């Protein structure tokens, strides 16, 4: 006799265990597999770490403010730098993945706050510009927070992304964001946010780092409240544990 | 075809369909019969127009262009592209990859413009249509040797009868249609960002066979496109902010409703 | 080689289709395809939550 | 020779019809299908999920983030209104722009059920109990709680289970309704009021938020395809 | 597709000024490849794989920095030559153009 | 078919069929062998002309309307209602409800207006006929962004063939069509009174996709209805006053019948 | 498949027929579809009243 | 390419004729019959039913 | 695995729905019917609407103080104003029913207090 | 479908003339709105969500009682006025129109 | 007379259409095959050959 | 006498077919014909050359 | 319909597949599995669009004159 609300997850060396958690989404139904012999289309064999990659690392924490809009990161840009899976990706040309997100915010009692936490494939952003598109390195952030801005942000001569929190930087209503596997973390009850996302692209295999296949969105809908007393600074963490890794087309480093 | 409401009665125990966490994303399977009573009814609504197939197909207008039979402006071209309009984008924009073939009608039309000369007795107008794969001879003038047409499809049209229509296979080197790109064609990373650097439909040529009379004539021809044996994968959000470019997604932010008098106004 | 199907009609007849090309991109639409399964986007979790017992215990 | 003859509805063109036509690339080699996640093989899937209601679209409230958010506090009564709109999914500012009501703008008919989900945001040590009714056409908007309770509600209670569903019933004198704003064809109205009051301790917030989501029963269906009237083109772009 | 097509640029005068319009040919596009650059009327001219050399004040002062690989910048000099160049590159199939805002 | 007269003889008895109540409704059921001697006789003709089918399934013009190709008028609009003529309303009226399928034709024909122009040589002219349903965005002008018809039906016709036709499903919220409604739309009852609360068919569009020459062009449009698959209940009495608003019953008092010389005139 | 079925003729021959669409509304009407009721509009009473005996007796 | 050969009276409009169409909205859901009292399925139901004649039509 | 705190009651068109509460007391241990063939006196047919009034009303709302004595009220004077169920028994001579009486107060964890809810028959004052 | 479309409304001098045209728009009917009040030649315009005050005796005199939630009414004032007021609402599919007469 | 309806595409020329034709020159006798060596059947068999590259196309 | 063949489909349909004319110089083109054997134009040698083998020893 | 690529692995033998001579017309019929280490791929590609009649069968425009 155990609580439904105590939760493990076990990768390569790595652990992470929750006191209070909703649930686990696991995607559209699908849970990340290796790609199969029937459906590659590369001729030579693929690497498989399986243990050196597929593991928890974790990024930089981002403090939730009373005025904070939101933030966004790059699945495969986030883990460009770090470990061994940076590295396994640099030297190969081809690389097929899928991952998890567990978000961790925890709270007192007295604290009241609402995030959202969803996945968006194919989450193309929009410049401030009509005529010009977002330049690389503004619309990415390596292990770096990328957070939102309530109100339109000026148009100019410059490659700017357009990062009003309620458009969400591409151009739809944020309230419909839940078309996509989403998680709500509620302080007065959820502490943390657990998806399991499998690969999801119109081709078998692509190149890691020049296309993203999803971005991580955390948008508080409710503002983070509490009263004089209280602890003010109270941030929000983010772990990625990349699943059924494969890699292709070795060659010299280098992007 | 819809389910059919059952029937309950009154009820007094500690099971709880209506209470629920949304903190998950399991959105509540509850029906009308937990929270009152119900009688029994039979539903024979059947959902069948609601379907993707039904949804997109249907004929839709995607571009329009003139041409004339004398002067500069001789021959048309458009390199075939479906978010020109808005109508069509928009619900293709409800997915992120599609695969379907695709149906092409043309509508042509010609109209005798305003001139000076005389005795103007016209004859029949013959246009011809010819498409020009990704890498295709494309045509300088309006009497080049490319409208030999050795391997290039292209289809001649006697002004008068039904309009010309085709039927053309999913052609793609991936697996599906990508209406929504999030990368850049160079590794670099310093180019053309988007859905851009994917489409390569190749380019559509439209022109008089004939002159036909001594007065000017100006034709148009506009192209309809019908997404047949339609599959579709992963939905996405409505778009709220008007379209601004063809080849991105740039938008200006706009209000995310209409709004109302107070909270409590019915109006 | 002919196909006999079913007409849509109203609740509470058959036709007949013959392919006259060899292409299999020239028939027509398929419209009477009812397939449903809405258990992807709604209920995506991983642990089945039955309706009446509560959510989180 | 056969002899034939020619019936009125000859070279016309409908764009909906469904003919065979020649292909213009014979003997083409498509690529092989992978299994892509997440397949959509009706609308009323997309529907049936659940999406944030912007029930605050108030004055400048549509331009920020503050629209969805719904108003609680703590005051000196009980039998207050917090708030209340009509049911008219497609048509109502309320519902024009969610998953639901965008689909339902495609369509002229709609009929089934309703699910409204209410989500308690405030403290964990705050606590209440509201009242959510349903009023069917016929009187106006109930003005008070007592007239409120005379039509569908549902006591909640907050608690361990933040989240609450009030289903919408099809009550309708037809088969089906209009997406389009009729008179012939109302829907009611839903309102929400202090079933007893907020209470809150010291040294905690009193002023809380809820949040509302909106999707369909297993019985809801469309008709009558249609143009959206939201989209608006000025030239080809 | 031109990359950057609104864009402004700050030089100071007598600084060589440097305009960039780099460009994507499409593969859909395969046709004879033409460069004109505007003054805002013309200052150089790029077309049938020539280079011309049209404005009084800018004459032997506008030269090319690279063409055919798909850079079509140029590099002024003597700036005294506030203006807009828009930088117009056609193909056959499809035709894409930059502005460039030069204050003094 | 029809029953058959039969044969009878000279009766003297107690029976009296034609001796009834017409105070109850009972329609007698007596035939003429009761009242007199008849021979038998086979009857072969048939109740077939007058069934609901054969009495309504005929085409029949509902509303003619113009339009041009230049000026200020340069496109045509209609709410669809059966109520604008007076044959088709009165054969409907003679049943409360009714249901049926449409088949629906049109008519569309040009001709050249006065004017001063000179070297007038026109090209076919192309008509698009678009359907907008009670919702759907209407066309501001004829070269609004509407036409591009997605998810509408429409219909384009080049000038010199067979008419266009096509085939309507029922289209109601109901289980039947009502041709009189006693009530009001608002509970309050003070508004709109009669069928027109409960009319709802959407509205018709018709245009020229071209001009197709410098002189004025006037082109007509007339619009044909059938009912296919009829069904019927509960029948009324024929019209007696005129017609005179398309509705309401609005009527003017009118003789019962016309008038002769005497009660005992044979003219 | 198709339906054979009997044409109208006088009396003191057969046709063919085949549905080219998928929506069974848009068929030929009906037109031989021969069947009275007319018990509703006349005798419309609850007691049955025999032809020969009395109306009120 | 079947040859064929049209006859006269092809491509005209008759009231009274009787052949199919392509239906302009496929695949539309009726709504499902209910039963309303008293169906005419003839005109001639509605022939043998009583009305009292004017039989004194005389002057007003 | 659920838990006995958490209850909900279902009757006509409307519903409530407990996070915390204790148990349902059930009266004397009868469960309320309806009247047998066999204890009937009167002999007319009786009118039973079902759903119309066997449904809960939510009477008003009263604020407990520091130094509130206690609330009564008599239960079928109490609706005699409201919805249906007021209606039909003005209209009639003869009326049996059976109630229930769902009393919610709700306050935080910091907040002390205890209230006594007591049905009495024939609580004559 | 205005009510009441033929009406005569009879107000004594020096008291304020009240004119009711309310409307309800047909489902089929999703256009701009258009209210024009004319004077048998007009008083005031209602065209594109803005109001235009047209008659120089009724100058200032004429104002509207409410318009997009269905009500189109005037309220006139120092009668002297004897005329005919055709209220026409316009929306895109259908158009509706009433008249009243007032004496005195 | 077989009541038929034209639809779109008709009387249309498409460069890559597969119709039956009338022949011009009826009950015409070819001549008999004869194996001529090294037939072709794919243009994917004219491929799978080697062919020199110019690796050195530098200058003239 | 009809023919009943098979459409070009994708990987991972009947339709039927008639001959109206009498001269086999009129029927549609042979475009479902895939037979290759490159043994010619590749390998053209005499004596095998297995792959494994040396070419010359 | 084309070949599928199978699966080979790490090799020391004395077969030389790679090495061949020129001189002879002899087109070497070697496949990537022989100088490296490949995966199992079914490959659903057809040769079907190369075949000559339909490289050969489609209209083409050889003479146009006036009079
Ligand atoms: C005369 C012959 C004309 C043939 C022209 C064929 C052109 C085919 C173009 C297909 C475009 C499909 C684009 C889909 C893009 C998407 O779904 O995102
Ligand atoms: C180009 C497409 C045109 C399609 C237009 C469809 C319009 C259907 C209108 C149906 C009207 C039926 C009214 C019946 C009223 C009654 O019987 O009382």
């Amino acid at each position: 006799g155990y609580s439904d609300r105590a939760r493990s997850i076990t990768l390569g060396n790595s652990t992470i265990t929750t006191q209070e958690c909703a649930n686990v989404v696991v995607g559209y139904g699908v849970w990340p597999d290796y790609l199969k012999d029937s459906e590659a289309t590369a001729e030579d064999q693929p690497t498989q770490p399986d243990v050196a990659t597929c593991r928890f690392y974790t990024l930089d924490s981002v403090q939730w403010q009373k005025t904070s809009p939101g933030w966004w990161w790059k699945l495969p840009d986030a883990l460009s730098n770090l470990g061994l899976f940076g590295q396994n990706m640099q030297y190969h040309y081809l690389g097929r993945t899928g991952y998890t997100v567990h978000v961790q915010c925890n709270a007192s009692k007295f604290h009241q706050g609402c995030l959202l936490v969803v996945c968006v494939p194919e989450a193309e952003m929009g410049c401030a510009t009509l005529d010009n598109t977002p330049s690389s390195a503004e619309l990415l952030g390596g292990d770096s927070a990328k957070e939102f801005a309530d109100k339109p942000v000026a148009s100019g001569s410059n490659k700017l992304v357009q990062r009003v929190v309620y458009n969400a930087g591409m151009g739809v209503g944020v309230g419909n964001l839940t078309i996509f596997p989403h998680q709500w973390i509620n302080l007065r009850t959820n502490n943390s946010a657990t998806i399991v996302m499998p690969y999801t692209n119109s081709v078998p295999m692509d190149n890691m780092f020049r296309h993203n296949n999803v971005t991580l969105m955390v948008i508080p809908f409710v503002p983070l409240d509490y009263c004089p007393g209280s602890t003010t600074y109270v941030p929000i963490t983010v772990t990625i544990a990349p699943m059924c890794a494969e890699y292709n087309g070795l060659r010299l480093a280098g992007h | 075809r819809v389910a059919d409401t059952v029937g309950t009665g009154p009820t007094n125990s500690e099971a709880i369909p209506a209470l629920t966490a949304a903190e998950t994303g399991h959105t509540s399977q509850v029906v009308p019969g937990d929270t009152m009573q119900t009688r029994h009814v039979k539903n024979y609504h059947s959902r069948s127009e609601s379907t993707i197939e039904n949804f997109l197909c249907r004929s839709a207008c995607v571009y329009f262009t003139e041409y004339e039979n004398s002067g500069a402006k001789r021959y048309a071209e458009w390199v075939l592209t479906p978010r020109q309009a808005a109508q069509l984008r928009r619900k293709l924009e409800f997915f992120t990859y599609v695969r379907f073939d695709l149906e092409l009608t043309f509508v042509i039309t010609s109209t005798q413009q305003p001139s000076t000369t005389q005795n103007q007795d016209a004859q029949i107008l013959t246009h011809q249509i010819m498409y020009v794969p990704p890498g295709g001879p494309v045509p300088d003038k309006v009497d080049s040797y490319v409208w030999q047409t050795s391997t290039n499809p292209s289809v001649f049209w006697t002004e008068g009868n039904a309009p010309p229509r085709m039927s053309i296979p999913f052609l793609s080197i991936g697996n599906a249609y990508s209406n929504f790109y999030d990368g850049w064609s160079e590794f670099s990373r310093n180019g053309v960002y988007g859905i851009n650097t994917l489409n390569n439909m190749g380019t559509l040529y439209a022109r008089h066979v004939n002159a036909g009379s001594t007065g000017p004539i100006k034709s148009t021809i506009r192209i309809y496109f019908k997404p047949k044996h339609v599959k579709a994968w992963i939905p996405r959000p409505p778009r709220l902010c008007q379209y601004e470019k063809a080849k991105n997604v740039n938008f200006q932010p706009s209000g995310v409703t209409t709004t109302r008098q107070s909270i409590t106004t019915m109006t | 080689g002919a196909q006999v199907s079913t007409q849509k009609t109203g609740a509470h007849i058959h036709y007949t289709n013959i392919n006259y090309y060899k292409d299999a991109a020239s028939n027509s639409a398929n419209r009477q395809d009812f397939t449903q399964d809405p258990g992807k986007f709604t209920e995506p979790v991983k642990d089945i939550m039955i309706k009446s017992l509560p959510a989180l215990n | 020779g056969l002899p034939t003859m020619n019936t009125p509805g000859s070279c016309q063109f409908l764009t909906s019809d469904d003919f065979q036509s020649p292909s213009a690339m014979p003997q083409y080699d498509v690529t092989p299908e992978m299994r892509i996640p997440g397949e959509v093989k009706n609308l009323m899937e997309i529907a049936e999920v659940d999406s944030v209601v912007p029930v605050q679209n108030v004055g400048e409230k549509v331009n920020s983030m503050e629209a969805y958010q719904i108003p609680v506090r703590s005051n000196e009564g009980s039998g207050t209104q917090v708030f209340g709109f009509p049911l008219q999914p497609g048509y109502s500012s309320v519902f024009s722009r969610t998953l639901l009501g965008e689909i339902l703008n495609y369509y002229t008919h709609w009929s089934g059920s309703i699910k409204l989900t209410f989500m308690f945001c405030g403290s964990a040590m705050a606590t209440g109990k509201f009242l959510l009714a349903y009023s069917p056409p016929g009187a106006g908007a109930p003005t008070k709680r007592v007239d409120a309770m005379l039509g569908t509600h549902v006591v909640w209670d907050v608690g361990l289970q933040s989240s609450c569903v009030l289903c919408i019933p099809w009550i309708s004198q037809t088969h089906y309704r209009y997406v389009t704003s009729d008179e012939y064809t109302a829907g009611g109205f839903i309102t929400c009021w202090y079933q007893t009051n907020i209470v809150v301790p010291a040294d905690a917030q009193s002023s809380c938020y809820i949040m509302c989501f909106v999707s369909a029963c297993n019985d809801f269906s469309v008709r009558l395809l249609k143009d959206t009237p939201f989209i608006s083109q000025q030239n080809f772009f | 597709s031109i990359t950057t097509p609104e864009e402004m640029i700050e030089k100071a005068k007598g600084e060589t000024a440097y305009l960039p319009c780099k460009f994507t040919l499409s593969p859909e596009d395969q046709g004879p490849l033409d460069i004109e650059w505007l003054i805002s009327q013309v200052i150089i001219l790029y077309s049938g794989d020539k280079i011309y050399d049209y404005y009084p004040d800018l004459k032997g002062r506008v030269h090319f920095t690279s063409l055919k690989s798909g850079d079509a910048s140029i590099n002024v000099t003597n700036l005294q030559d506030i203006g807009t160049y828009q930088c117009k590159v056609k193909k056959a199939p499809g035709v894409a153009n930059k502005k460039i805002h030069l204050v003094v």
